RNA sequence: AGAACUGGCGAUGCGGGAUGAACCGAACGUAGAGUUAAGGUGCCGGAAUACACGCUCAUCAGACACCACAAAAGGUGUUAGUUCAUCUAAGCCGGACGGUGGCCAUGGAAGUCGGAAUCCGCUAAGGAGUGUGUAACAACUCACCGGCCGAAUGAACUA
RNA sequence: GCAGUCAAGCGUUCAUAGCGACAUUGCUUUUUGAUUCUUCGAUGUCGGCUCUUCCUAUCAUACCGAAGCAGAAUUCGGUAA
């Protein structure tokens, strides 16, 4: 080669207007956006959306998505939700893998024995037509 | 104080422009221990020589943009260390007077100030032969 | 107090190319190519462009820190190493037997080989490293001249050939014998 | 000593036939719950006038709310405190979200680095800063510049079950 | 014989260096602290001695 | 070794302190269920490889009352703090010098053996040659030197 | 018995190369005391001989750093049993 080649490290930033997905409490499943950055630990989060109360939070039980949208810094819960609208995160987030294998798992969980049962004779039906596939090219 | 002393600088020079016509900024960079200084007494009858601190003198300049803005054309030649010769006329003998105190190897000026225009210097009018044989060379080489 | 960024620069000149993968730093210039193993450093290299490249430390405490500019330093001179070059330029000092040097070889191999070193009837000899090669000035007297690419290499082979002669049971004040460097810069840009 | 809540106490000295409607004097105590709080502002309250609560009454004691429980603050905290071998005053900056959080990091930085427990330190004076850059203290003032990010490099996440058959990876 | 430009080069490495008083190491000539830890990084350094 | 008050041991198992007369908890018929104390909860071992903010890296770390020891004194290790001073009129790279070997002494004696003061001063640098070389020239080279410089900086301290 | 801290002094000059007063912090348990816990229905004294093992506050030997180390000789110090 010829260029002077640097992959670097991609990391999912503490920002304002980064959305977070937080993992434990009461708020536990739901999406927030960091509004202020309060130290190396500490941030104030805001999900108007998903009904998350304003509140300062430990960086530590949230976890950091992909997604991230225009907002200023403080801003306060009212403008949050017109921006978070505006940008249309929960769209983005829906679309992620990340999200439907929430979904999936969630949907899994709910399923009934009977259900069960339909899943697995479903499963042998696919089965069947996939093997004389893998077995013909 | 001592933005009383930086000050003080500011207050001095400002007021030495307002003292003097004509100024010869003569560098200043190197040059050290007793020589030249002790003849400047005697030549102290045509001049101010100001050694000094360099961001000090720096800050001087910023503080005399408010008027008198033909110094601004001193600041390219603020670099390194630069003295003053505060000044009436001859710009091209007296200088040369000033100049003169024992060379080293020319004591040591490697910059001119004549009022906006910097000089070797050693040419400024001495006969009026840019002005009536070279205010009109071009209406010489064409009536 | 874990300082929440800190970075440092590095220059990339004209016809080098610096390339870096899981801290395995790779450098090419005119001169040559030399790698380095930054592993053992938490890091982020960050390019801005081919003439600039970044970097940081996030997050950390003073040592850490300190790590940085030594990481700079380091692809520096791999950088200089490899567009100017190193040479390291030592002197024979002796105040009575003249101290013999030469390059003798076993198996392809190559030493610095001294003689008579205070008169010693031993014979001392240094692996000249890879990479670095010697020459003797052809008009300063006593002189030995190693160069290459890698001050690391070329340093490390100087310190060697002078340590070698260190002078046992004597006042070293008084016997002052020895291989010394002399002089230490670049092999092109002047001397 | 806790979970902190900060409470207004409000005491005098018992009436006396000659001096019916003594003076009224407030303190803000921190402190975990009202009893502990009563103590405190005696405790100081002796420190500072002649009275014991055996000559004295609480007339009010009421907590404190935040106001701007979620604007983030930076607080400057004023600390007199003992160490082993002599008394100190410090000054401090914290940032939060309440005085009551910025007072709780205060006691267990106290305890982190310079060994001092509860009953060794007094608060002196805790207050919002106003004017950023009247900050003085960088580990503060490094939170304060303008698009502030930062990235959180080497994630560890905590298992679920003992055993775990793919090697687990660091990347945020 | 040993031209004085020589002497001089041997001495920045035989004679221009301090000393740590409480555990002799040969230190750098303008060094303040001891490097090492069996002293405590002491600074209690004096100048290695010149000859007569 | 010897007194004071109380509580203990001795006369007393039980739970904790690995162990242990005297510490901590708690005093005892035979048992069931529940709850705790002091003490604990990686594994030995019943009980979170729990949550939270820091601090610490020891080529001799440290780890819990009674208790199974450590001090004076030091550290440019790292942490947080204090005071003084500089700075919108951290901090960095060069300016630290003449009259007057001033006035007592005495190779010199200057700020620079020693005595008593240190008053004023002014703002710009080529050693009759460092060496090679010549009995001595020629040539090249270097000395009161720095570009300084860019919301912190310098010094002294506390633990 | 052994080792430090301060540094007035010694050391031609120079506190600390080597030393080190007045004071002052310690360490050791092959000194000697102080104690009287065990053993007076028993634990066989001193020295030597013989033999093994351990400590290190290292006398020799290996490699070093200091010096009032020119050389030789020494002395201080480190890693070392
Ligand atoms: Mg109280
Ligand atoms: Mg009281
Ligand atoms: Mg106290
Ligand atoms: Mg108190
Ligand atoms: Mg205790
Ligand atoms: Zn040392």
């Amino acid at each position: 080669s010829t260029d002077s080649i640097v992959k670097a490290s991609n990391w999912r930033l503490v920002e304002v207007g980064r959305v977070v997905l937080i993992k434990k409490g009461q708020s536990a499943g739901k999406l927030a956006a960091i509004v202020e950055i309060i130290d190396q630990k500490k941030v104030l989060i805001d999900g108007p959306k998903a009904g998350v109360p304003r509140q300062a939070i430990n960086l530590g039980q949230v976890v950091l998505t992909p997604l991230t949208f225009a907002l200023p810094r403080g801003a306060r819960t009212a403008t949050v939700s017109k921006k978070w609208a505006a940008a249309a995160v929960c769209e983005k987030w829906a679309a992620s893998s990340w999200a439907k294998k929430i979904a999936q798992r969630e949907r899994r969980a709910a399923l009934t024995d009977f259900e069960r049962f339909q899943v697995m004779v479903l499963r042998k039906q696919k089965r069947y037509t996939v093997k004389k596939a893998l077995a013909k090219a | 104080g001592i933005r009383e002393k930086k000050a003080e600088y500011f207050a001095k020079l400002r007021e030495y422009l307002e003292e003097y016509k004509s100024l010869f900024v003569v560098g200043v960079d190197n040059v050290s221990s007793q020589q030249m200084h002790e003849v400047r007494k005697e030549l102290r009858g045509r001049a101010v020589v100001l050694m000094g601190k360099n961001t000090m003198v720096r800050r001087a300049i910023r503080g005399f943009l408010s008027d008198l803005p033909d110094f601004e054309k001193l600041l390219p030649f603020v670099k390194g260390n630069v003295g003053f010769v505060f000044t009436n006329e001859p710009l091209t003998e007296i200088k040369n007077v000033i100049v003169s105190n024992r060379v080293a190897a020319g004591l040591t000026v490697v910059q001119v100030y004549d009022n906006g225009q910097v000089f070797p210097s050693s040419i400024l009018d001495i006969t009026d032969e840019e002005l009536v044989s070279h205010f009109v060379s071009a209406v010489s080489t064409i009536a | 107090m874990k300082y929440i960024q800190t970075e440092q620069q590095i220059e990339v000149p004209e016809g080098v190319t610096v390339s870096i993968k899981s801290r395995i730093v790779k450098v090419v210039g005119p001169r040559g190519t030399l790698t380095k193993n930054l592993k053992h450093i938490d890091v982020t290299f960050t390019k801005v462009n081919n003439q600039l490249i970044k970097v940081a430390v996030h997050n950390g405490g003073r040592k850490h820190v300190a790590a940085l500019r030594t990481v700079k330093s380091l692809v520096d001179n791999m950088i200089t190493g490899v567009t100017k070059g190193y040479k390291y330029k030592m002197r024979y000092v002796y105040a009575h037997f003249p101290i013999n040097v030469n390059i003798v070889e076993k198996d392809g191999a190559k030493f610095i080989e001294v003689r008579n070193f205070l008169g010693d009837k031993k014979i001392r000899n240094v692996p000249v490293r890879d990479g670095v090669t010697i020459e003797f000035s052809t008009n300063v007297k006593d002189e030995i001249v190693l160069s290459g690419n890698s001050v690391e290499d070329v340093s490390q082979n100087a310190a060697d050939l002078q340590q070698i002669c260190r002078v046992r049971n004597k006042d070293i004040r008084k016997f002052l014998d020895g291989i010394y460097v002399s002089h230490k810069g670049f092999i092109t840009e002047d001397l | 000593m806790a979970h902190f809540k900060e409470y207004q106490v409000i005491g005098r000295r018992l009436p006396t036939e000659s001096v019916p409607e003594p003076k009224l004097f407030r303190m803000r105590i921190f402190a975990s719950n009202e009893v502990i709080a009563k103590s405190r502002y005696w405790y100081f309250l002796q420190k500072l006038h002649k009275v014991k609560k055996a000559s004295g009454e609480i007339v009010s004691i009421n907590q404190i709310n935040e106001a701007h429980p979620t604007k983030v603050k930076n607080f400057g905290v004023w600390v007199r405190y003992d160490s082993r071998s002599g008394t100190h005053n410090m000054y401090k900056e914290i940032r939060d979200v309440s005085r009551v959080a910025a007072v709780e990091t205060l006691y267990q930085d106290m305890a982190a680095r310079h060994r001092a427990r509860f009953r060794s330190i007094h608060i002196l004076k805790v207050a919002e800063i106003e004017k950023t850059a009247d900050v003085k203290r960088q580990y503060v003032k490094q939170f304060l510049t303008k698009d502030l990010k930062f990235p959180l490099p080497h994630r560890v996440q905590k298992s679920t079950k003992t055993f775990s058959y793919k090697r687990p990876s660091t990347f945020y | 014989i040993i031209e004085p430009s020589l002497k001089a080069l041997a001495s920045k490495y035989n004679c221009d260096k301090s000393v740590c008083r409480k555990c002799y190491a040969r230190l750098p000539p303008r060094a303040t602290n001891c490097r090492k830890r069996k002293c405590g990084h002491t600074n209690q350094l004096r100048p290695k001695k010149k000859l007569k």
